[PDB]
């Protein structure tokens, strides 16, 4: 808008958006329990 | 493990001069029997009985468990 | 003897009164099924920071900063959104200064600043750098 | 009784002395890291050819850092060291008191626990690596199986000293 | 990935029916014993 | 491929910990016992 | 016995005031539907941030017809709690009828019932959501673990007596 | 004995003699490996 206000815009050629980017970044030794729910072992044990 | 696990079965069935002819079949030859078939999912001719022998079955139940069907999950897709 | 039944191994001793044997086998029905879905794919489960900009907001351990002038630092200047207005107000008094000279400089900041600092950018740029080499870089959330 | 002895007192003594090698050598891991081919045990890397074959550089270690902390401390093949040397004492001082059954019961549980530790220290030596194993790495595990045998003896030695007190 | 209760409830709902099934035996069957006892 | 000692460590340390813990039962079991004896 | 009866008037009065609690309130699920962080329970969704702390609406429960009608209507916590309160009856009726040894029995009847209804009701409440569990969750849990053992300690009493009995 | 070991269903006897413990053993292993190989992709072959 504030652009706008003193030069003139064509329509948009390209889109596009705020974002964020950051840095880029094996289970734990209870990996064994993944394949069931926390639930379904809860239950199993009830 | 299984020597361990072998090892401290016995252990813990047999030391106590409370409990004891023996108070079980747990001697070292039979905890590395029992363990074996264990492991192998082919039943035992006997179980422990007391809390401390029983413990370690069930640790060794779930041991055996765990590594046996990751066994066959791989090599599932190893095939 | 419920113990050794679902780890599938079993004991010294059965029911054998016909309530402790229904018991028995509604309980062996039960180790089979939910063994049976558990280990099915065991091996596989066991080879196998921040999720948007109020996760940037509500933290103090990552630093984030903007180009020194240009759209996304006066969007950040003048909006009313709450989460917006606190990302503003951390900025302005940030130190050292967070608003960058150029993008290159910031991609720069945030690839040797070994994950203590987050870059706002326009989306095509964050999408051509995230495919360059070293791709040591990767856009978070919407 | 006498055979039985000498074979705890043989064996005690043999899994000390492996364990005690294991931990103080340096021929753990064959593995080309530092990439030049090196062998590295627990505290340091020496390069095993090339160059500057012979030099010796200390380990750089540093629910990960805790793994890693465990390794670098070596807190369990050190006390599997410990405890070998206090099941050796027990069996030792048993000779002294003749009379006192419960010093070769201790040896025995001695003995069990410091294989135990030795099996956890192996573990964790494995794990936190992520090539070849050398030597040393064969010596604790040899002496993981000798201190089980030999606390397999010790509590036998226990049961007959009590069955012979029952009658 | 993780398989979920939902997709399971069924085999829990068989086991509980079960161990009522179970209960209802043992209890009939000692009730008739009982009332056996009585007469006799 | 195949699955190493990283993926499996915890097993491995559970049933350890189970060997002490059973170990530690016994033991506590026959030093009162041993004590239930002395005073007897 | 007397230790025994103690144990399990304790544990029933623990048991029926554990599950009455945790039908009560309102901390049984930490989602956020309303989208500001709200604790949900049986009944009532309440805000626990926002302009709206302090608000509770009415849940909307509504093959599938009967797993939202079983949900809404709440049918197996509050038989539970019914069944609960029938085994603490029973509990105390048996100290005013020493004679008749049935009434315990029907107590640890009741308290097994009890359990497993307690069951069968966080099955259908877990089936029903689909976030994180309050303490009125874990509040029912504690409450079947208790009504377990004090079934358990009741039927034992009911075989103390009639194995004193028959001697 | 053997039938059942290697139908992985056990019976109502089992070894005590240290060679009839390792001819039990190794019969033991021979069956997990092969019934591990076998069963792994039994319905693909069934319903092809």
């Amino acid at each position: 808008l504030v652009r706008e206000e003193v030069i003139d815009f064509s329509k948009p050629f390209m889109s596009l958006g705020i974002s964020i980017m950051i840095k880029k970044p094996k289970p734990g030794v209870f990996s064994f329990l993944d394949p069931l729910a926390y639930e379904i072992w809860m239950c199993i044990v009830f | 493990a299984y020597i361990g696990v072998s090892v401290v079965l016995f252990l813990v069935s047999r030391f106590s001069p409370y409990e004891w002819d023996p108070p079980n079949e747990f001697g070292i030859f039979n905890s590395l029997w029992f363990s074996l078939g264990a492991f192998m999912q082919q039943g035992c001719d006997i179980s422990p009985r007391s809390l401390s022998g029983r413990i370690v079955g069930g640790v060794w139940w779930f041991f055996t468990l765990i590594i046996i069907s990751s066994y066959t999950a791989n090599l599932a897709a190893f095939l | 003897f419920s113990l050794g039944a679902f780890m599938q191994q079993g004991c010294d001793i059965s029911p054998r009164s016909l309530s402790g044997r229904i018991v028995g086998g509604v309980w062996w029905f039960f180790t089979l099924i939910i063994i049976s879905s558990y280990t099915a794919n065991l091996a596989a489960f066991l080879t196998v920071p921040i999720e948007s900009a109020e996760d940037l907001a509500k933290q103090t351990e990552i630093a984030y900063g903007t180009l020194d002038s240009g759209s996304t630092k006066e969007f950040f200047r003048r909006s009313k959104i709450a989460v917006y207005e606190k990302m503003w107000s951390y900025m302005k008094s940030a130190e050292p200064s967070v608003f960058t000279k150029t993008t290159a400089d910031g991609v720069a900041r945030v690839r040797k600043s070994k994950g203590k600092f987050a870059f706002l950018l326009e989306s095509t740029m964050n999408e051509y750098i995230e495919q360059r080499k070293p791709c040591d870089t990767m856009k978070v959330g919407g | 009784r006498g055979v039985q002895m000498l074979l705890t007192t043989v064996g005690a003594f043999a899994a000390f002395s492996l364990m005690t090698i294991a931990v103080g050598t340096d021929y753990w891991l064959y593995s080309r890291g530092v990439e030049v081919m090196t062998h590295s045990g627990l505290w340091r890397t020496c390069c095993l050819e090339g160059n500057f074959k012979g030099l010796c550089k200390q380990i750089d270690h540093f629910a990960e850092y805790f793994l890693r902390a465990v390794r670098a401390s070596s807190i369990f093949p050190i006390l599997s060291v410990i405890l070998l040397f206090m099941g050796g004492l027990c069996i030792a001082a048993s000779e002294f008191y003749k009379t006192r059954h419960n010093i070769i019961l201790s040896a025995g549980i001695f003995f069990v626990s410091a294989g135990l530790s030795n099996i956890i220290g192996i573990i964790v030596y494995i794990s936190a690596n992520a090539y070849s194993y050398g030597w040393s790495f064969y010596f604790g595990a040899l002496s993981f199986i000798i201190a089980e045998m030999v606390g397999v003896l010790a509590v036998h030695m226990f049961i007959d000293r009590h069955k012979q007190l029952r009658a | 990935s993780a398989l979920s209760l939902s997709n399971v409830a069924g085999v829990f709902y068989i086991l509980v029916g079960g161990l009522g099934l179970a209960m209802m035996v043992a209890l009939i069957e000692f009730c008739y014993k009982s009332r056996a006892e009585s007469k006799r």
